[PDB]
C-alpha cells in the first residue's frame, strides 16, 4: 500500500 | 517494519533514458521530451545489506512486469538479467544478494554497484540504442553514473 508520505510498503501484492 | 519502496527513473550522465528492449532486456538511448513516458519506471526498495554512510543497499524491480534486475554469473561473465519474481512475495526487505545494488552517491551522481559482483556497476555504453548491462569498472569509456527522477506517489 501506498503510505500517506507516497512510500510503497510491503510486496507488490499486498 | 515492512520493506518500503519508492517509484523513480534513471538517466546516466549523457542524459540517456532506460527503456524496455525486449521482455527480459532494458536498453538506453535519448528521447524527446515527448516521448519520455516510454521510460521505465523502476520500485527501488531498500533491502538488508551492508551498513554504510556511502552504500544504500537497495533492489530495482519492474512491478508491471513483476520483474527484478538481478546478477548472475553466465557461465564465465558476472551478467545483469531480468528475472520474474512472484508479486506476493516481492519486494522484502530480506532480497536475495543477486538483486542486491549498492546505491552510491558520487558528485551527485549515482552508480549502482552489485553487491553479489564487488566493483560491477549497472552500466550503459556510449553509443545509442545498446542493452543495459553489468560493467567491471566504474571507469573506462562506459556510462556508470546517473541521475535519478522519483516520480509522484
Amino acid at each position: 500500500f501506498w503510505d500517506s508520505w507516497g512510500y510503497w510498503y510491503g510486496p507488490w501484492d499486498c | 517494519a515492512p520493506v518500503r519502496s519508492l517509484n523513480c527513473t534513471l538517466r546516466d550522465s549523457q542524459q540517456k533514458s532506460l527503456v524496455m528492449s525486449g521482455p527480459y532486456e532494458l536498453k538506453a538511448l535519448h528521447l524527446q521530451g515527448q516521448d519520455m513516458e516510454q521510460q521505465v519506471v523502476f520500485s527501488m526498495s531498500f533491502v538488508q545489506g551492508e551498513e554504510s554512510n556511502d552504500k544504500i543497499p537497495v533492489a530495482l524491480g519492474l512491478k508491471e512486469k513483476n520483474l527484478y534486475l538481478s546478477c548472475v554469473l553466465k557461465d564465465d561473465k558476472p551478467t545483469l538479467q531480468l528475472e520474474s519474481v512472484d508479486p506476493k512475495n516481492y519486494p522484502k526487505k530480506k532480497m536475495e544478494k543477486r538483486f542486491v545494488f549498492n546505491k552510491i552517491e558520487i558528485n551527485n551522481k549515482l552508480e549502482f554497484e552489485s553487491a553479489q559482483f564487488p566493483n560491477w556497476y549497472i552500466s550503459t555504453s556510449q553509443a545509442e540504442n545498446m542493452p543495459v548491462f553489468l560493467g567491471g569498472t566504474k571507469g573506462g569509456q562506459d556510462i556508470t553514473d546517473f541521475t535519478m527522477q522519483f516520480v509522484s506517489s
